């Protein structure tokens, strides 16, 4: 057993973190006060769930998690909510004044006032670990804190924890539920400064999640509560291999080995199926072939892009529930007889499969129906370059006129940092073109 | 030199002092360094009684300063309606043009003195007179969206 | 980001300032003595943004009242909410400024400025996390214009990292035919381009035109004009005073609305327009973007929107608002710059203003605002070319070059708006 520490930064990171930890508790049988009756070893243990939860002498199972925000309103909802007794009170860190949607305030001026306290509190959790493997960092690209403070934090974690893995869950901006006009700037600046310091990053496109809520869940106008519940189900499916027994993606290093062929092209695409409305409680149960085929439909993707226009470098299928391995083999064999799936000529043309035989858990109050079998596909495809091109184009439209740049330069940032970040994104776009 | 004292009395509105200075031979048409006369100053600072008395004592109603301003241009710019009427009754040239190509109509229109615009139009102000940039008083009203002024200039 | 310190200077500044406090006190359930008589918790959630909590559960405005004329203090005190203000927060001089900007900025105004700054310091030290300042004033007089801009620069020196916002009333000969007002306004605009982060332009020309042509009031009074100003000020401060989906503050407004530092002059708008004593979502979105509903006498269809913030108040479908706002942007696509993506932001607040079930407030950063600056510039130049009444200013120590510098800076501002009006994406 090797421990994982989760860090939730800014509003989006904190709200998604709250939804994830609620779901983890329901999956593991942990009550809101931290008690876990099924855990026979009181005060300690080496079980797979201990990768995410420590244990106290009184039988309390505490998340190995830190929540940080530069203003207190969002974290105050965690401090007074249903799971207020679950977290380490010193694990919930707040400043008084936020980054005002400005990367430079998050990174250089406001962020510097709390960075040392956050690192000292992370060290307290790290000191409790026997074999820390690394960190899971949750944050928006668009927010000033999610963009700027996260980049500063990832820079410091690389110096203080050199050999440890760092994985991100990043929220990619959408016009439908955006906060700021400058989100494309914050997104490019954080991507450039974090690229070296992150080993693998799962982007979540808010437009993709918004469309899934509208089309599959019949939610006319999805709110963050609806988006976050669906995101938490996908994040749970991705982290399940670290918290339960299994043979695929059992540690953070294996995520890199399986999904990241080269350091810079470290952005896998997630696809999840089936997503069925809770109002359809008597829905027909979909077979392994049906849910597997649905992974290759662009409508079920976590990022809007078309994998038919790209090439695959890796593909992992993670099943949960009543899934017979021979049915997976037969469904994959059918999938290989389809012109739309092309692998690069230098990777083995194969699929890695993991099965957890417990079906997914649904949260009370959620929008999803219970299902007997579900799948999350993680792939590294060159089609994800389409998401970077869309973001780079919005950056270029404003940057050509230097619109809003004075706000960043006024908060300790050099104008040349914008050109350096954009040049790195042009190189990243060419890295995908050179693979295919 | 009583001309310099008459210029100060006309600006300050000292009615009795104007009468004493003229009775002692002060030059009613004295000029300051920029070519302004006692009548220009009384019309700028709104001293109606001084304007009337200077006109009964040989003041040139159409005197121009170094920039071509007549007393009517200054009364129309500052918005002294009663002074505009007295100057017009005493022969002021309604279409006098200064070094910027402005007429009294242009200045009354720019400053929004609509009652003075009406009086000038009734006394034959030329709606086609162009300033040095080609603008008439109607062009000024259209360019600044002053519908009240555009309505008066179309009557 | 919570507390705002409000300052009101001069006659106009104190008149519109007092009406602002009357209108927002009624929305938050605060009575003239400072007691809360409301029936909703959403009224008290962000009350500390504008009010201090005194002993006895009394809410006192965080407001400083300034004037060189003592008489203004009497009119404020005699008003309905005149006793709610802190008596120590009234800072008044002996003799006014006589509509002379130089007296407000360099002589009478400079003598009283340290007293005002003492009161500003005491209100600021009493804040948990001060966001910045809000000033109400006219630009055509002497105190609000001359002393108001001096106060802005001094507050800017002591609090350089806080936001400075103004509600600045622009002069018009339709409301006050006083020919030195274009001088006072141009001298003030030179100061506001450098020393404020965001300025709401409230134009007396537009207020008169709405009252006369749209509301059919044959002889508009200051009370009629101030009814539109108070409705606008309530609307634009909605997201600072109520929770909503956004945690809005003055800095997030500036970062998202001001792409170039000097272009921080907003054109506010309001729908429905109503007179004292006397709609569907598609009607409100349409009226909100109409020239007849703007509080600056500019036609938005003569320029382009750089950024827009809209606030809808009342009970309505947020899906309907999203669709109608998307529709107005598609049909009016040539009036938005194409190089600032997603430059229109909408907020919906459940609490409507008094006497209305539904309302909409618009805040536009439009290049068409150059029409307002051009109108003032032409009047300033007509007067300045003849050096009319210049001795009234130079006699107070002002240099003639300050007039030339103010004129040149305002003509440069107009050129900067034209530059972005003509720019293309390519
Ligand atoms: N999916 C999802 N997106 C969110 C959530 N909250 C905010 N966002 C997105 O995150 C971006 C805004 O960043 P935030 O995380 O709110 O900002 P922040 O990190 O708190 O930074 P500052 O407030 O600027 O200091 C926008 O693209 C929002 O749509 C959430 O709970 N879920
Ligand atoms: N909308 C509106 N404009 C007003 C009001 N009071 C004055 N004004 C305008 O403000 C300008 C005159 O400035 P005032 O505020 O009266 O002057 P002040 O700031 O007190 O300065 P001094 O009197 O010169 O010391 C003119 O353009 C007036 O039309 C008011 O209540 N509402
Ligand atoms: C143009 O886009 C934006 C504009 C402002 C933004 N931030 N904060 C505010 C938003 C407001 O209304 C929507 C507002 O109401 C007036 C407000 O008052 C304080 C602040 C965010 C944006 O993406
Ligand atoms: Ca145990
Ligand atoms: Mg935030
Ligand atoms: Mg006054």
């Amino acid at each position: 057993m090797r421990e994982c520490i989760s860090i939730h930064v800014g509003q989006a990171g904190v709200q998604i973190g709250n939804a994830c930890w609620e779901l983890y508790c329901l999956e593991h049988g942990i009550q809101p006060d931290g008690q876990m009756p099924s855990d026979k070893t009181i005060g300690g243990g080496d079980d797979s769930f201990n990768t995410f939860f420590s244990e106290t002498g009184a039988g309390k199972h505490v998340p190995r998690a830190v929540f940080v925000d530069l203003e207190p309103t969002v974290i105050d909802e965690v401090r007074t909510g249903t799971y207020r007794q679950l977290f380490h009170p010193e694990q919930l860190i707040t400043g008084k004044e936020d980054a005002a949607n400005n990367y430079a305030r998050g990174h250089y001026t406001i962020g510097k006032e709390i960075i040392d306290l956050v690192l000292d509190r992370i060290r307290k959790l790290a000191d409790q670990c026997t074999g820390l493997q690394g960190f899971l960092v949750f944050h928006s690209f668009g927010g000033g804190t999610g963009s700027g403070f996260t980049s500063l934090l990832m820079e410091r974690l690389s110096v203080d924890y050199g050999k440890k893995s760092k994985l991100e869950f990043s929220i990619y901006p959408a016009p439908q539920v955006s906060t700021a006009v400058v989100e494309p700037y914050n997104s490019i600046l954080t991507t450039h400064t974090t690229l070296e310091h992150s080993d693998c990053a799962f982007m979540v496109d808010n437009e993709a999640i918004y469309d899934i809520c509208r089309r599959n869940l019949d939610i006319e106008r999805p709110t963050y509560t609806n988006l976050n519940r669906l995101i938490s189900q996908i994040v749970s499916s991705i982290t399940a291999s670290l918290r339960f027994d299994g043979a695929l993606n059992v540690d953070l290093t294996e995520f890199q080995t399986n999904l990241v062929p080269y350091p810079r092209i470290h952005f896998p695409l997630a696809t999840y199926a089936p997503v069925i409305s809770a109002e359809k409680a008597y829905h027909e149960q979909l077979s392994v072939a049906e849910i597997t085929n649905a992974c290759f439909e662009p409508a079920n993707q976590m990022v809007k892009c078309d994998p038919r226009h790209g090439k695959y470098m890796a593909c992992c299928l993670l099943y949960r529930g009543d899934v017979v391995p021979k049915d997976v083999n037969a469904a994959i064999a059918t999938i290989k007889t389809k012109r739309s799936i092309q692998f690069v000529d230098w990777c083995p043309t194969g699929f890695k499969v993991g099965i957890n035989y417990q079906p997914p858990t649904v949260v009370p109050g959620g929008d999803l129906a219970k299902v007997q079998r579900a799948v999350c596909m993680l792939s590294n495809t060159t089609a994800i370059a389409e998401a970077w091109a869309r973001l780079d184009h919005k950056f270029d439209l404003m940057y050509a006129k230097r619109a809003f740049v004075h706000w960043y330069v006024g908060e300790g940032m050099e104008e040349g940092e914008f050109s350096e970040a954009r040049e790195d994104m042009a190189a990243l776009e060419k890295d995908y073109e050179e693979v295919g | 030199d009583l001309g310099k004292k008459l210029l100060e009395a006309a600006r300050a509105g000292q009615d009795d002092e104007v009468r004493i200075l003229m009775a002692n031979g002060a030059d009613v048409n004295a000029t300051d360094a920029s070519g302004l006369t006692p009548l220009h100053l009384a019309a700028t600072y709104g001293h109606l009684e001084i304007v009337e008395v200077l006109l009964k004592h040989g003041a040139d109603v159409n005197a121009i300063d170094i920039m071509g301003s007549t007393p009517l241009h200054l009364a129309a710019l500052i918005g002294h309606l009663e002074i505009v009427e007295v100057l017009l009754k005493h022969g002021a040239d309604v279409n006098a043009v200064d070094t910027w190509g402005d007429t009294p109509l242009h200045l009354a229109a720019i400053m929004g003195h609509l009652e003075i615009v009406e009086v000038l139009l009734k006394h034959g102000a030329d709606v086609n007179a162009q300033d040095k940039f080609g603008k008439t008083a109607f062009d000024i009203s259209i360019d600044n969206g002053n519908e009240d002024l555009a309505e008066i200039l179309q009557k | 980001m919570r507390e705002i310190v409000h300052i009101q200077a001069g006659q106009c500044g104190n008149q519109i300032g007092a009406k602002f406090w009357e209108v927002i006190s009624d929305e938050h359930g605060i009575d003239p003595t400072g007691s809360y008589h409301g029936d909703s918790d959403l009224q008290l959630e962000r009350i500390n943004v504008y009010y201090n909590e005194a002993t006895g559960n009394k809410y006192v405005p965080r407001a400083i009242l300034v004037d060189l004329e003592p008489g203004t203090m009497d009119s404020v005190r005699s008003g309905p909410f005149g006793q709610i203000f802190r008596p120590d927060n009234f800072v008044f001089g002996q003799s006014g400024a006589g509509n002379n900007w130089a007296k407000g900025h360099y002589t009478e105004g400079a003598e009283l400025v340290d007293s005002v700054l003492d009161v500003v310091r005491k209100e600021s030290e009493s804040c948990d996390c001060l966001q910045g300042f809000q000033l109400t004033h006219s630009l055509g007089g002497g105190t609000g214009s001359g002393m108001g801009t001096l106060l802005i620069s001094k507050i800017r020196e002591e609090y350089p990292d806080r936001i400075m916002n103004t509600f600045s009333v622009m002069p018009s000969p339709k409301v006050s035919d006083t020919v030195v007002e274009p001088y006072n306004a141009t001298l003030s605009v030179h100061q506001l381009v450098e020393n404020t982060d965001e300025t709401y332009c409230i134009d007396n020309e537009a207020l008169y035109d709405i009252c006369f042509r749209t509301l059919k009031l044959t002889t508009p009074t200051y009370g009629d004009l101030n009814h539109l100003v108070s409705a606008t000020m309530s609307g634009v401060t909605t997201c600072l005073r109520f929770p909503g989906q956004l945690n809005a503050d003055l800095r997030k407004l500036a970062v998202n609305m001001v792409p170039f530092p000097r272009l921080h002059f907003f054109m506010p708008g309001f729908a429905p327009l109503t007179s004292r004593g006397s709609l569907t979502v598609p009607e409100l979105t349409q009226q909100m973007f109409d020239s007849k509903n703007m509080m600056a006498a500019c036609d938005p269809r003569h320029g382009r929107y750089l950024t827009v913030a809209a606030i809808f108040r009342g009970r309505m479908s947020m899906k309907e608002v999203d669709e109608q706002m998307l529709n107005v942007q598609n049909k009016n696509s040539s009036y938005f710059v194409e190089w600032i993506p997603n430059n229109v932001k909408t907020a919906v607040c459940d609490i409507p203003p008094r006497g209305l079930k539904m309302s909409a407030t618009f805040i536009g950063n439009s290049t068409a605002i150059q029409e307002l600056f051009k109108r003032i510039s032409e009047q300033f130049t007509a007067m300045f070319r003849r050096k009319a009444f210049l001795h009234w200013y130079t006699g107070e120590g002002m240099d003639e070059m300050e007039f030339t510098e103010a004129e040149s800076n305002m003509n440069d501002l107009v050129s900067e708006y034209q530059q972005y009006q003509d720019a293309t994406a390519d």
